[PDB]
RNA sequence: GGGAGACUGGAAUUCCUGGUGUAGCGGUGGAAUGCGCAGAUAUCAGGAGGAACACCGGUGGCGAAGGCGGGUCUCUGGGCAGUAACUGACGCUGAGGAGCGAAAGCGUGGGGAGCGAACAGGAUUAGAUACCCUGGUAGUCCACGCCGUAAACGGUGGGUACUAGGUGUGGGUUUCCUUCCUUGGGAUCCGUGCCGUAGCUAACGCAUUAAGUACCCCGCCUGGGGAGUACGGCCGCAAGGCUAAAACUCAAAGGAAUUGACGGGGGCCCGCACAAGCGGCGGAGCAUGUGGAUUAAUUCGAUGCAACGCGAAGAACCUUACCUGGGUUUGACAUGCACAGGACGCCGGCAGAGAUGUCGGUUCCCUUGUGGCCUGUGUGCAGGUGGUGCAUGGCUGUCGUCAGCUCGUGUCGUGAGAUGUUGGGUUAAGUCCCGCAACGAGCGCAACCCUUGUCUCAUGUUGCCAGCACGUUAUGGUGGGGACUCGUGAGAGACUGCCGGGGUCAACUCGGAGGAAGGUGGGGAUGACGUCAAGUCAUCAUGCCCCUUAUGUCCAGGGCUUCACACAUGCUACAAUGGCCGGUACAAAGGGCUGCGAUGCCGUGAGGUGGAGCGAAUCCUUUCAAAGCCGGUCUCAGUUCGGAUCGGGGUCUGCAACUCGACCCCGUGAAGUCGGAGUCGCUAGUAAUCGCAGAUCAGCAACGCUGCGGUGAAUACGUUCCCG
RNA sequence: CGGCCAACUACGUGCCAGCAGCCGCGGUAAUACGUAGGGUCCGAGCGUUGUCCGGAAUUACUGGGCGUAAAGAGCUCGUA
């Protein structure tokens, strides 16, 4: 990265629901290469989801996302001889990948028991604006807003 | 602060004295100690003028800093050791005093690669 | 240890094995053999300039071809030579052994004759730089020499401190593949210890 | 702005008084002392006082130098130009001497706003008698006197004459373009800068304002310290200044310039260097290495990167180099000189821990000169893993697969040296292009080599089996067949080749088509001159030194495995993305002759018996895997997690598993709840995870090393910071 | 008898004993120490010490200097 950009990887869209997103998810909750468990883990989640709400999953899926997603984010910058925590605005890849691994984190420290049951919980939660990534992003917002002075470099 | 000796041949009382003096120099190092080793060797030819040879390692929180002397006994390599050991601490320092003088000043007087560029219109300032 | 050895890196290439048979179950003794030969022969031979030394094998029968710039030094008239040397590889429990002595071309040209002369006039009472100068003037005065790189270390002149010495003349790529570089090696005897020659030789290339 | 005196102006700071007006202000890299809530800071009006004079204002003017700018008035010094009226050499320098002489300091008397030595707190720091902050006294200011020093420097004494020019700028006189407005231009005199000849200089540089060429006068120097110090003297209120030694001590101290190295100097770039991520180490248990300690011995070597699962790709005996004890000496092993021989040599017995000693049986072929064997006697000699890798060769690591390192001739310089190799662009690259007192060349870079990704031709066994037949479940198993894989030979194929656009129409760069592959496709091998007296006399070889009834050499036993600790690399876990049980699917690579070893049978299991077939595209390693998929169970617990430790019982190898092997069975069931400061690897078939194989090897301490395939991510905004 | 400065090897010793006018030589392989061979220079002499001149243009009259190496008084006026 000091000579540009590297290229990025076009992952393809999940042949059971179609969409970019739920891809990206299993790629995040993936361990050791163990592609099948966590395919199976994360349909089972949208399954669970499904069943608890009665609605499509990735509708819901995306709607905590939407909430969990952040917009404004704190970077160290040295400026001068100094460092100091600058909000800076989040580009929209950034903010989907934040989002999707706060979501796996937090459902991995939850307390359901199984880890499909922990992640349907954790999404559903996001979903209504009660999951802890939820409160991740409130406060990462709040930390961007309360140094906001210095924002000007 | 704990220092381990790890000579070889024949060095009696070496040991002491380097971990002597080496342990004072903890209190120099602006950071905590969290390894100190110092080794010992003597050179088998004759010829050399300055058979002993003494090296030390400090892990002065993450850095790393070492230092290595020769000298015609154990006593004045340890020594020397210790003056070198004190000079490269004295330029790892790193906290404020030690970098007071390198951080940039003014505003238009004075240029460093760090210093903050100055600020340019769109337009020429005509 | 910066450069490997020349004729190890375009064995498959451009150089070729100097040991010709094929051995399953006997390779151990095979090359046990063949080491004794190749000892047998340095020690015995060191006036002729021994450039090269082929062992081929076939059952029973055992075939050693060396190449020397001085074949009448190593070969008996009445076959004293001759005698001593098959009687001696006979002794080898070599079974049949037949040699067949051949001469070199070009003495100049060959990279280990040359390191052997330089190495033996290093010996007795030369200074270096005549030494290197003299070969290699005379392997540039060849016809196919394109460049021959001559160097050695190690107590030059008696000194206390060893020192390393070359000098160059043309092209020698050492880092291509294709080109051929004839490489010699040779210790020279003095009584302030061990001097060490080393020689390389570019000829073309061969495709 | 030459100096002295008197008078006087405005902005701003501070303070005081009075309004408005509230809760902070002030200060820093960040804060705290401090001020304010008794009304601060802010804002407005008024008043007092002191000091300095924004713009003009500069490398511009004046002064002998120090130095000199708010305005006005008074007194006063010097300079320059023109006319050349006057005098007629009245000139120059100047020892001593006299005068002036920044700032600080001193005395007496005033003044005192701001600033501010000293001094107080605050902060930073290991410590701060400092840097930073808040206060703040002398002093800074005025009058009159002392002092008499400065990097008082242009580090260049004064006067004079001469020696190419070019171009700014200040003061004044004049001719011609002439508008005569205009730096029009010229000439001239006096200043003040820059650049440059000749010349000078060690060089840097100076160069009509000389550091050039000369003449007159003055001051000063004679190696560095001691020392501008002591003593004496003079001056001073004092501080102190001026004049000014020696003893002793060193073999230098110095000036300019060159090449490196370095910088908490600058610029431009790179790299898993950082940043964005994923997984770890540091915590626990065990494996292994090292230090330390211990011991009779714990053989030796390796100490940042670049020592520490390293030499060791295999320590029970051997290895083995160490210790204890027991033997032996031309020796355990070579080759030569001699005297005696037909035996050496084996085969058994006994003693001994064994080495070894002794006893019983067997005895040379040449050919007459002796040769092979050994005996003893010997004698040269062998033999050292004894010392010095700072005497060495060879081999190797490392900076670093970084792009750099040099040479010939020419040119510049007294010379060390420089140029080429720098400058602009470009690249992964001293790669290339354009310029250029340089023109070329060499080692490096790249390419040529291997493997891998596509296709064509050849090719059919032990390898494939699509189309045909025989098969019996057991399958290419079998007759047969090149079709498709595959194996291994040859070849084609990527060359910015083509198109469009940037580009100096140049390098190079961006995008597109075609293609299996696109811009050195991926990964290897390949490591310039050198550095680090890097490592290795323990692979080997080797100079010198040392031992030689031993430091050689044989044997048994022991040790290299010791353990209060410390460090390093790993493995196994701390669990439900999991544990256990059952079923079930897909690899590659490699190995095998006194080796792989199948079917079968016996054990629960290591394994035992047995031996088919295989020097192997055939047989065996099972037909080969594990993660994976399906089903059942466990339900968040120190548990059905974890396996250490320990008890008992066995197997195998080996002469022999006590010290000190691996594995199997039953029982036992520790720490460990995701690990502080800190720190490591990794950019794609990569990290993570899963198994398989090989070397060493009778067995194994292998969780190590070298390879092979399975499943397979996240992230890179960007170079401010850390490292190189 | 290392170079100045004619004339080198072996043995002994090893940072010792020692040498030395200066530079500097002694660290088991010293042309520098000590001793023997050999050599060179002088020779009834040969070396050492002391003192003076030369080399020293290093007090520069012949025959030196003062921007940065030591060296222009801080600047003027003016007496001999």
């Amino acid at each position: 990265p000091r000579k540009g950009p590297a290229p990025k990887r076009p992952l393809v869209n999940d042949p059971v629901y179609g969409s970019q997103l739920v891809t990206q998810l299993v790629n995040k909750v993936l361990l050791e290469g163990k592609k099948s468990l966590a395919e199976r883990i994360v349909y089972g989640a949208l399954e669970q989801a499904r069943e608890k709400t009665g609605t499509d999953p990735v509708v819901t899926l995306k709607r905590a996302l939407d909430n969990v997603k952040p917009a404004l984010e704190v970077r160290s910058r040295r400026v001068g001889g100094a460092t100091y925590q600058v909000p800076v605005e989040v580009r929209p890849d950034r903010s989907t990948t934040l989002a999707l691994r706060w979501l796996v984190n937090f459902s991995r420290q939850r307390r359901e028991k199984t880890m499909v049951e922990r992640l349907a919980n954790e999404i559903l939660d996001a979903s209504n604006g009660l999951g802890a990534s939820v409160k991740r992003r409130e406060d990462t917002h709040k930390m961007a807003e309360a140094n906001r002075a210095f924002a000007h470099y | 602060m704990d220092v381990d000796v790890s000579t070889d041949g024949e060095l009696p009382g070496a040991a002491e004295y380097a971990r002597e003096k080496i342990g004072r120099l903890s209190r120099r190092a602006h950071r905590p100690v969290l390894h100190a080793r110092v080794r010992l060797t003597r050179h088998g030819d004759p010829a050399v003028e300055r058979p002993v040879i003494a090296q030390a390692n400090l892990d002065v929180n993450g850095r790393q800093v070492r230092a290595q002397v020769e000298g015609v006994n154990a006593r004045e390599a340890v020594d020397r050791l210790e003056a070198r050991l004190r000079s490269r601490l004295e330029r790892i320092a790193e906290h404020w005093e030690a970098r007071r003088g390198g951080v940039p000043a003014e505003a238009g007087r004075e240029w460093r690669h760090e210093s903050e560029p100055a600020r340019r219109p769109g337009y020429f300032p005509r | 240890g910066q450069k490997i050895n020349p004729h190890g890196f375009r064995l498959g290439i451009t150089t070729e094995w100097k040991s010709r048979w094929y051995a399953d179950k006997q390779y151990k003794d095979y090359v046990k053999e063949d080491v004794a030969i190749r000892k047998l022969l340095a020690t015995g031979l060191e006036r002729a300039g021994i450039a090269d030394v082929e062992i081929e094998r076939t059952r029973d029968r055992v075939r050693v071809d060396i190449h020397t710039a001085r074949p009448g030094i190593v070969i008996g008239r009445r076959g004293t030579e001759a005698d001593r040397i098959r009687a001696d590889l006979e002794k080898l429990t070599g079974k049949q052994v037949q040699l067949n002595i051949l001469e070199v071309k070009n003495p100049e040209s060959q990279a280990q004759l040359v390191a052997q002369g330089v190495a033996e006039q290093l010996s007795n009472r030369v200074a270096f730089r005549r030494a290197m100068r003299k070969a290699i003037q005379s392997a540039m005065r060849q016809p196919n020499v394109k460049g021959i790189r001559v160097q050695c270390s190690g107590r030059l002149g008696g000194a206390e401190m060893s020192r390393s010495e070359f000098y160059r003349e043309g092209r020698v790529p050492l880092h291509t593949l294709r080109a051929d570089i004839d490489y010699g090696l040779y210790e020279a005897k003095t009584t302030f210890g061990r001097i060490g020659v080393k020689v390389w030789i570019y000829k073309g290339d061969i495709v």
